[PDB]
């Protein structure tokens, strides 16, 4: 309820706070205004809704980890289940909003093709997200829609952008994680990493190498 | 040669107790002052004092707790570096600092660096314990407490029991004490490293403790090792610990072992993703 | 429902990092009436502590940025806005964890231990009031909290021992409100000077589990007192 | 034999910088002065067993660590090592943006490495931001030795370092130059460099005068260039450590007393420490 301008100083305000919840809610708000987003804007409404949903990530893995050690108690395992499905309903509204915000705003705007190719990231990203804790039934649809995301990302990624370019190197990683987590295609998954580490190291200045470092890592532990 | 006259040292607050009594002193910047209270110090003391000033006098090193000066003339005294920040007995066992692995890899690291020195000029610390581990500004290691330290010469002279090799606990001979008592002390502070917590945490009393460990029926734990903890430090910490002195390493290859995982740096526990 | 059901699922919203929900639990728990165990006492007052901390935090950035800025009128307006949101959070927290103890927490305390540790709870909390009260309701904020304060040191230099963990935290949260709030280093420094040495004297006489406890506001009060020598 | 290393056990590294320091490895870290020459003349032996006394009597956590030292492939100083560039790299190479009171615990430090440093007698003769190094951005330590000597009656025997040589110094008009306030001056000079972030005598179009005129008194560091946000204190002891002549200079102790003060009178950056949640 107030300018562009008031709601971006009142999200980079509330980044210094940490308070990531009233962020993602200024950004949403700047993006329902209908204009496209500044490279700034578009880093704030990134930051504000991973770090909102990471959260939840981290607080379900801890839930789940703990449902599994139940052992001779079902009180136990249905308090940490009912915890678990409270933490899954708070990411899947958050999951939904981002991706309703990517389908109907952000890459629909994109001039540029890291605009659309980064949006398209995300959009693979939180349904990547979902994915992790998606039932079963209704899983193949999300890792179908997360698969076809990432990779019409993919398409556009290696066709305009160098290999130091970071969106990609993270277009990468994250499909390669894709694969190998949400899928069980470890083949793959190393293939298409390898492959853009050697890329990388063939051909933003700190981000890469950090980048690369996240590479070398993920490649070691698959490997 | 390093005696300080009387006068020159401020004592300030009294900050705690040692093999004497510790407090915070000011000589050309801060210092620690380890004093004994007493108004005419007996042989054995005055002995002991000495003793502990001649193994101080050949200590120079990064990770040792830097000697800068003793003192007779008020009461006997050692004067050292002062160290802001705890022990690491502090940070493992009273505030539960949270250490990241590479942070408990360079701590491990350090201290191997003061014993590997130590031993190298044969001084035998005979008391090597987390309490006696002090962090210099969250950041490096310093051992301290040298009051049952001394040099391997072929003589002997002469609460805090975790760190006691199982001969030492035992009590066969009259001289336990040797490098692999303190390669098992530092054995048991590995422990503290990757579990953080003490050993036998379960037995709650102190002297079965004993009989247990010089018997060997007992031996820590080392499955409440964390799953972050390297393989490596896990099987170095278990060649330190084992029961019988002889087949326990020596300081050089603990160094190095530690040295060449410390290149070794897997931030991954499990996959990562892409960050902000 | 149950008691320990809402104990167990504060538990588990500790572990997940989620200290509103343990913080709600909690509050529940103590609004059945009954006398708190230890560990229920510690669950709640961790998580209205980090409940409260958070927004302590995020009030000090906000309000540093307020006051650094110059030239724009309305960022700094933006800038007091939210800060004045960020207070109403932090009031409502802290006026909850009052409300806790001044309804139920106090009159049931049989022991001195639980009643020097909830008029501690309460001077702290009046204390974060009074980091961020401006001008009417300050002197009344203060005055309540140093009262409590006051209270409890005086149970407990009269029924613990100096080395008491309770007691070593009142001292050393008594002697942060002192410097802090009444703006007297002097007084500070004296009362956690004393809380220290008293300490430090009995501190040989204690088991290793009572050590860490202690030696834990110990090394807070010699840190304190450094910092404030410096 | 008593601080001699025996040969073998020094592993040295790379070439990193008086003799050819190296980096080396025993039992950690370590770095090693070492003179590239297979067989010292009498006046480097000389030397090289001076600054060894020198050094065997240093033992404080503001002055740079000496470990032991070598004769047997070549003469050789060994220290710890330590994690950072000189002083005068982060404020003339690098221009690190140090905060005021950064600047003002370092010059506490370095009060507090010569006030030890006389205290035993010491006169260091090259104190300069160029052998003051920063031990992980966090600890300052005094290093460089070479030069240094117990001042004794019979004291026997600066290249291009000339900033921080005082007038005296320059002149070699006097007895003896060298002493506690040309350290003194060269501390002044130090603290200089802190508070103005720039080398002294900067705005100045010819060179080798310079040297004429602040031996003459004709030329004195220009403070006007001081930060705004300086303390007044530390200004005027700035000034107070160097004036032209000698005996208005103040000692150490006193140096080390107000960099001390003053300390205490500035706010504190971080806030108290409360109750944590157990």
């Amino acid at each position: 309820s107030m300018d562009k301008n008031e709601l971006v100083q009142k999200a980079k305000l509330a980044e210094q706070a940490e308070r990531y919840d009233d962020m993602a809610a200024c950004m949403k708000s700047v993006t329902e205004q209908g204009a496209e987003l500044s490279n700034e804007e578009r880093n704030l409404l990134s930051v504000a809704y991973k770090n909102v949903v990471g959260a939840r990530r981290s607080s379900w893995r801890v839930v789940s980890s703990i449902e599994q050690k139940t052992e001779g108690a079902e009180k136990k395992q249905q308090m940490a289940r009912e915890y678990r499905e409270k933490i899954e309903t708070e990411l899947r509204d958050i999951c939904n909003d981002v991706l309703s915000l990517l389908e109907k705003f952000l890459i629909p705007n994109a001039s540029q093709a890291e605009s659309k190719v980064f949006y398209l990231k995300m959009k693979g990203d939180y349904y990547r997200y979902l994915a992790e804790v998606a039932a079963g039934d209704d899983k193949k649809g999300i890792v179908d829609q997360s698969q076809q995301a990432y990779q019409e990302a993919f398409e556009i990624s290696k066709k305009e952008m160098q290999p130091t370019h970071p969106i990609r190197l993270g277009l990468a990683l994250n499909f390669s994680v894709f694969y190998y987590e949400i899928l069980n295609s470890p083949e793959k998954a190393c293939s298409l990493a390898k492959t853009a580490f050697d890329e990388a190291i063939a051909e933003s200045y700190k981000d890469s190498t950090l980048i690369m470092q996240l590479l070398r890592d993920n490649l070691t532990l698959w490997t | 040669d390093w005696e300080i006259p009387d006068g020159q040292i401020t004592v300030g607050q009294r900050i705690g107790s040692g093999s004497g009594t510790v407090y915070k002193g000011k000589w050309h910047g801060d210092v620690a002052v380890k004093m004994l209270n007493v108004t005419a110090p007996t042989p054995q003391q005055l002995q002991a004092f000495k003793n502990e000033v001649g193994v101080l006098r050949k200590t120079r090193h990064v990770n040792i707790l830097l000697f800068m000066g003793y003192s007779t003339k008020p009461q006997l005294a050692i004067v050292t570096q002062w160290c802001e920040g705890s022990s690491l007995y502090h940070h493992l066992h009273a505030s539960e600092t949270k250490f990241e692995m590479k942070k408990l890899i360079d701590i491990a690291r350090q201290t191997a660096r003061g014993m590997d020195y130590l031993h190298a000029k044969s001084i035998i610390h005979r008391d090597l314990k987390s309490n006696n581990i002090f962090l210099h500004e969250d950041n490096t290691v310093k051992i301290g407490d040298f009051g049952l330290a001394t040099v391997k010469s072929r003589w002997s002279g002469s609460g805090s029991i975790l760190w006691m090799a199982p001969e030492v606990i035992r009590m066969q001979d009259s001289n336990p004490y040797s490098f692999q008592s303190d390669v098992y002390a530092f054995g048991i502070v590995l422990y503290e490293l990757m579990t953080g917590q003490l050993p036998y945490s379960n037995i709650n009393n102190r002297d079965q403790i004993i009989e247990m460990v010089g018997r060997g029926s007992l031996s820590p734990d080392l499955s409440k090792v964390r799953s972050n903890c390297p393989k490596r430090m896990k099987r170095l910490m278990a060649e330190c610990l084992k029961k019988k002195r002889d087949e326990r390493p020596s300081f050089p290859r603990i160094l190095a072992e530690i040295e060449e995982l410390a290149r070794e740096l897997p931030k991954i526990h499990r996959s990562a993703s892409e960050p902000s």
